[PDB]
């Protein structure tokens, strides 16, 4: 409720003859981007996109932006080897996505590490939580976990996810604490559409909130509508808060019946609304 | 191997109010693979200096962008989003609704 | 800060 999370996703596409691969690298805390690295950018720099990270010095940028060259590297051999675990030809674009980062407590304190790795969008292979053993999605897979049982991964791979990582996400924090230990609880409120002259749309809105993390939903006289609901992907509003809406198709005179409850960390009370038609 | 349609939501950062200054945006996710086509319309014509997000994606694997651009709301403009993906038989178009 | 290379697949 009080914790953060520092996690970086990255994305190599395979381009059949025509040059390299696009690599796409982002850094995040919690729901802020704060690093950026793309092959087809001009600076071909790991790159800051928060003001609390623009602070650290040319050593860090020069660290940051060889090993997340070193990273597609390693992610352009691997969509060869894969392509060939998987009998698939070179003509074809083929995805390689990995995903890694870990968890603290409002305490600071080490809750959760993670490593993923998918391949055309399918999972790949997988560091368990006790982060000393891997599972491999199918028999193409089982492959990379061996050799990376045979060369200890785990154990190096442990090291950051529980020590590393967890210090540096510790300092970003306090870097920057104006920015990311603000929590905005969601500005709800409802919408009426007549469809006909006997239905209308009702719609639940939930917008200027942070962290992304929301829950709504609708009842009928106490009872959810998980069937007859329209929910929406959450969606950033471009200055760094999220919105998010459900609607219900209800007929006209029975509004009064509808509830949509709001969960949001920010909130104290889940809210509860309902239209209330004239008095 | 895996094809996802994307998922395309078309809002403002602020609720729209005429003749105010704002931010139109086209939200593309749920898609697979990740070359999308992705423009910001006004009364049918493409508009440049359109921005987006860095490719990222959700926990199913499946990608999302952010397209923005700024803008003011008028009663005589008409906003849409228009995008392409392997999926899609035509581009679609999702034109700019004032409730969103 | 970015985590250490894993050797190839």
């Amino acid at each position: 409720s009080g914790s953060h999370s520092m996690r970086y996703f990255f994305t190599s596409v395979s381009r059949p003859g025509r040059g390299e691969p696009r690599f796409i690298a982002v850094g995040y805390v919690d729901d802020t981007q704060f690093v950026r690295f793309d092959s087809d950018a001009a600076s071909q720099r790991m790159e800051p996109r928060a003001p609390w990270i623009e602070q650290e010095g040319p050593e860090y940028w020069d660290q940051e932006t060889r090993n997340v060259k070193a990273q597609s590297q390693t992610d352009r051999v691997d969509l060869g080897t894969l392509r060939g675990y998987y009998n698939q030809s070179e003509a074809g674009s083929h995805t390689i996505q990995i995903m890694y980062g870990c968890d603290v407590g409002s305490d600071g304190r080490f809750l959760r590490g993670y490593r993923q790795d998918a391949y055309d969008g399918k999972d790949y292979i997988a560091l368990n939580e006790d982060l000393r053993s891997w599972t491999a999605a199918d028999m193409a897979a089982q492959i990379t976990k061996r050799k990376w049982e045979a060369a200890h991964e785990a154990e190096q791979l442990r090291a950051y996810l529980d020590g590393t990582c967890v210090e540096w996400l510790r300092r970003y924090l306090e870097n920057g604490k104006e920015t990311l230990q603000r929590t905005d609880p969601p500005k709800t409120h409802m919408t009426h559409h007549p469809i006909s002259d006997h239905e209308a749309t009702l719609r639940c809105w939930a917008l200027g909130f942070y962290p992304a993390e929301i829950t709504l939903t609708w009842q009928r006289d106490g009872e959810d509508q998980t069937q007859d609901t329209e929910l929406v992907e959450t969606r950033p509003a471009g200055d760094g808060t999220f919105q998010k809406w459900a609607a219900v198709v209800v007929p006209s005179g029975e509004e009064q019946r509808y509830t949509c409850h709001v969960q949001h960390e920010g909130l104290p009370k889940p809210l509860t609304l309902r239209w209330e038609l004239s008095s | 191997a895996i094809q996802r349609t994307p998922k395309i939501q078309v809002y403002s950062r602020h609720p729209a109010e005429n003749g105010k200054s704002n931010f139109l945006n086209c939200y593309v996710s749920g898609f697979h693979p990740s070359d999308i086509e992705v423009d910001l319309l006004k009364n049918g014509e493409r508009i440049e200096k359109v921005e987006h997000s860095d490719l990222s994606f959700s926990k199913d694997w499946s990608f999302y962008l952010l397209y923005y651009t700024e803008f003011t709301p008028t009663e005589k403009d008409e906003y849409a989003c228009r995008v392409n993906h392997v999926t899609l038989s035509q581009p679609k178009i999702v034109k700019w609704d004032r409730d969103m | 800060t970015t985590a250490p290379f894993l050797s190839g697949k």
